[PDB]
């Protein structure tokens, strides 16, 4: 068949009528970035010619291949590990959560790290390393697993008690509900409109967030 | 290791040089690696042989080197298109975009040329000598719920004040600073006291 | 170690900053050479309640650098010179 | 067949009819001893960067 | 014979490492991407449209991946929207208001300023217009009250 690019949707357009809102949806939405691949090196000396030495003395012929070969790999490799440095190491303060969670309404046991867990990941983050599947080595990361579920761990704890000030300079905390209505007044709505409809955009909220693990969970 | 961002890329071209220079001293299975000797030796028939191989060699050679060339300068072009959106964003305007012109809330940034490079000089505010205060919502008046226009209701512990986010300075809590929406019974935690009128 | 094994430096218990990377959270120093496992950061337990908040009363004028690469050294290469001469 | 390695004992049961054994990657990692008739794998001999 | 195999196998061996290095500089511009994510939608508030999502960003979490990042974006999306009629001045007085921060609305009797973003009408105030010039300049102004507190 021919295509089609979407549904027509034609606005009411005149010059004196206006359209406003009156409700709102906390939307959760997934993005999924990669950062790093395996870190491959390979002794192209024992990928050529094994333990030959016939093999490697007419190698020899061919000047510094190899070395150009491993050197390019060697970069790589430090290249992963640099990029996974800049994306997860933004922060050198390891911050926690208070053990009481009480946040306003607003559940985060989705996204923080599972005390239960042996691996101290998020129960998404758990779900998402679940649904992932002659002179060769793989060097191993730097940062292993657990360190960058602490970084991100740090990360979360940082966004939930501090806000954004954690980002700019020391930490400083701030009740969650204040957060948001700042983040409200940032993208326009004033703070009363966040303060009187609070339990009913927790409630979004963490419907959001089951919607997400579920969404995860049931989409291969 | 302040400037090793731009001694890495000059390293990494003198070694490709050097690296390229070196090749030539390889006969890649030839008789020699001198053309000379080759063409002073042999009779055309084999010397076309001995030099198809060092012609072979220095060819595949020659391409590598522009193989990672081409991708260093992708790589430099890439680098430069940062640059050039810094120059942009953080010299010709102030930035809004966290850690994008330094750690902090960006101020203002300086240029400063470099050999290949530019050096970014970013003044940035920082938040120091942080105080604890006992914070509410909103301020409960007179059946009226007041919440503030631009900042943030603080306490000392006996007396409320008004104050903006990024720095203390307290004031007192009136009509002009605060604006009024709904009653009392609605935000939680709000708190009773007096807002003067003037 | 999950890199490998490492002969010639000392294992130790203490968390420094990685100065020589190993790998898999290994990093090994200069102080003779140790090894040890890496420390992300300082901790800081923020104290979080639903009532206080931190506000700052000072300020740092703070300037950092940044060095980004512009260009390459231009380089030409005669192709028939190279490999002919 | 000819090789370097470490001839191991092996509990890969063959049909009578095979004699070597290869993986995914095409290399030899199980054969059967042709005095007696039992199966060894083939690690290869060990070997890293340094 | 083993001098064609070497040369065989160091064009594969080239071949690898070439494209390795054209991978390597997808990953590399990707998670320059992923770090200009993780340093204005986590750790700030970021006004640029569909960086952070689809809507008007609210935060974001970040969430360890195999390799990767995932970012959890919070956004405020609009919703059940409503017709009004609108005006760009006010006229009383022989003098031009115009909103402070909102919009003015009528419902088809009343007039009132609302914020742009949320249907909270109010009365229409001194307090939250300013006044620039006439009625006789600006196009499509309306007669309506000011109230004056
Ligand atoms: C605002 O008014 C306009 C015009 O009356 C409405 O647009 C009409 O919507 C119906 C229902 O989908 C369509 O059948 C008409 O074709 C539309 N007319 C035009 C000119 O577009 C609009 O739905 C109203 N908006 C709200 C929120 O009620
Ligand atoms: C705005 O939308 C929310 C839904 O996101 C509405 O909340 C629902 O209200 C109905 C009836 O009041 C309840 O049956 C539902 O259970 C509520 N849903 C949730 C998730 O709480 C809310 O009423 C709407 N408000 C306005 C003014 O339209
Ligand atoms: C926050 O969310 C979690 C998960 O949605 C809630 O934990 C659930 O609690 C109910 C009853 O307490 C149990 O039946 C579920 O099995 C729990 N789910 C999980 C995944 O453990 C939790 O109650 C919510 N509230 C707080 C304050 O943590
Ligand atoms: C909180 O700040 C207010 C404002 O400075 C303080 O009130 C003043 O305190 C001084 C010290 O005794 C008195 O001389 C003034 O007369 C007070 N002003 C008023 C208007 O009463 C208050 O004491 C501070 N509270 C705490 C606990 O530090
Ligand atoms: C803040 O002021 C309100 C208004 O006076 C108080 O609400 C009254 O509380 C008493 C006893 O709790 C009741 O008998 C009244 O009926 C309430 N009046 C209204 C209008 O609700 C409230 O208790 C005060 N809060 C604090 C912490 O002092
Ligand atoms: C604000 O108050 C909190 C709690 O009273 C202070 O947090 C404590 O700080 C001390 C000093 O380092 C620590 O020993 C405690 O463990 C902290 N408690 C918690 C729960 O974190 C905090 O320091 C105060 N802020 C300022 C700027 O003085
Ligand atoms: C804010 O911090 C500045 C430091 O940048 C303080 O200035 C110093 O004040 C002390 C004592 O007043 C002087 O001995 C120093 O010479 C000052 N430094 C500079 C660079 O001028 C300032 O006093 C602080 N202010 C407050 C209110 O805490
Ligand atoms: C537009 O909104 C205004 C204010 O909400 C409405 O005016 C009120 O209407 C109700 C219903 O008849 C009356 O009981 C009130 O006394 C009115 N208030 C005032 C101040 O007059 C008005 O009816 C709405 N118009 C439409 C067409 O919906
Ligand atoms: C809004 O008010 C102005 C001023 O009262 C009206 O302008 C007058 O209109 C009448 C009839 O057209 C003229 O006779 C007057 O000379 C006008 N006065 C001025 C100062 O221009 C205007 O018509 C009103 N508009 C509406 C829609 O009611
Ligand atoms: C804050 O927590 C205390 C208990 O620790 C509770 O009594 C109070 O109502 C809470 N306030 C708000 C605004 O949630
Ligand atoms: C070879 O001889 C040994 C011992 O004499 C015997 O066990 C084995 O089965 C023989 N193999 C064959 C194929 O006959
Ligand atoms: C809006 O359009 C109507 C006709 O559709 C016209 O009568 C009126 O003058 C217009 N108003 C403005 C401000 O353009």
């Amino acid at each position: 068949y021919t295509m089609s690019l979407g549904a027509e949707n034609s606005v009411a357009y005149s010059n004196n009528s206006i359209a406003i809102p009156t409700n709102f949806t906390i939307s959760v939405t997934t993005e999924i970035l990669p950062v790093s691949m395996t870190k491959t090196s390979v002794d192209c000396t024992m990928y050529i010619c094994g333990d030959s030495t016939e093999c490697s003395n007419l190698l020899l012929q061919y000047g510094s291949f190899c070395t150009q070969l491993n050197r390019a790999l060697t970069g790589i490799a430090v290249e992963q590990d640099k990029n996974t440095q800049e994306v997860f190491a933004q922060v050198k303060q390891i911050y926690k959560t208070p053990p009481i969670k009480d946040f306003g309404g607003f559940n985060f046991s989705q996204i923080l790290p599972d005390p239960s867990k042996p691996s101290k990941r998020s129960p998404i983050e758990d779900l998402l390393f679940n649904k992932v599947t002659n002179g060769l080595t793989v060097l191993p990361p730097l940062l292993t697993d657990e360190m960058i579920a602490q970084y991100t761990s740090a990360l979360l704890a940082g966004t939930i008690t501090s806000g954004w000030t954690f980002g700019a300079g020391p930490a400083l905390q701030i009740p969650f509900p204040m957060q948001m209505a700042y983040r409200f007044n940032g993208i326009g709505v004033t703070q009363n409109v966040l303060y009187e409809n609070q339990k009913l955009i927790a409630n979004q909220f963490n419907s959001a967030i089951g919607k997400i693990q579920d969404s995860l969970s049931s989409t291969p | 290791s302040a400037l090793g961002k731009l001694q890495d890329v000059v390293n990494q071209n003198a070694q490709a040089l050097n690296t390229l220079v070196k090749q030539l001293s390889s006969n890649f299975g030839a008789i020699s690696s001198v053309l000379n000797d080759i063409l002073s030796r042999l009779d055309p028939p084999e010397a076309e042989v001995q030099i198809d191989r060092l012609i072979t060699g220095r060819l595949q050679s020659l391409q590598t080197y522009v193989t990672q060339q081409l991708i260093r300068a992708a790589e430099i072009r890439a680098s430069a298109n940062l640059a050039a959106t810094k120059m942009s964003e953080c010299v010709l305007g102030q930035s809004k975009r966290v850690d994008f012109c330094g750690k902090g809330y960006h101020l203002m940034s300086f240029p400063q040329s470099a050999p290949h490079g530019v050096v970014f000089l970013h003044v940035t505010y920082v938040p120091a000598q942080e105080k604890n205060f006992t914070t509410a919502p909103a301020i409960c008046h007179d059946g009226k719920a007041h919440f503030p226009r631009e900042g943030v209701f603080v306490s000392n512990g006996t007396h409320w004040f008004v104050t903006q986010r990024n720095f203390y300075e307290p004031q007192i809590i009136t009509t002009d600073n605060t604006f009024v929406s709904g009653n009392c019974d609605v935000v939680i935690g709000i708190v009773n006291n007096t807002v003067y009128d003037p | 170690t999950r890199a490998g094994c490492l002969i010639g430096a000392e294992h130790v218990n203490n968390s420094y900053e990685c100065d020589i990377p190993i790998g898999a959270g290994i990093c090994a120093s200069y102080q003779s050479i140790i090894a040890y496992t890496m420390s992300l950061g300082a901790e800081n337990s923020v104290a979080y309640s639903n009532n206080s908040i931190a506000i700052p009363t000072n300020f740092t004028i703070s300037v950092t650098t940044e060095i980004l690469p512009v260009s390459m050294t231009k380089t030409s290469v005669d192709c028939t010179m190279y490999i002919c001469g | 067949l000819t090789g370097t390695g470490v001839l191991t004992e092996s509990n890969k049961k063959f049909l009578p009819f095979q004699q070597f054994g290869r993986d995914i990657a095409d290399t030899t990692d199980a054969v059967r001893d042709p005095q007696t008739l039992e199966i060894l794998d083939i690690t290869p001999c060990s070997f890293g960067g340094v």
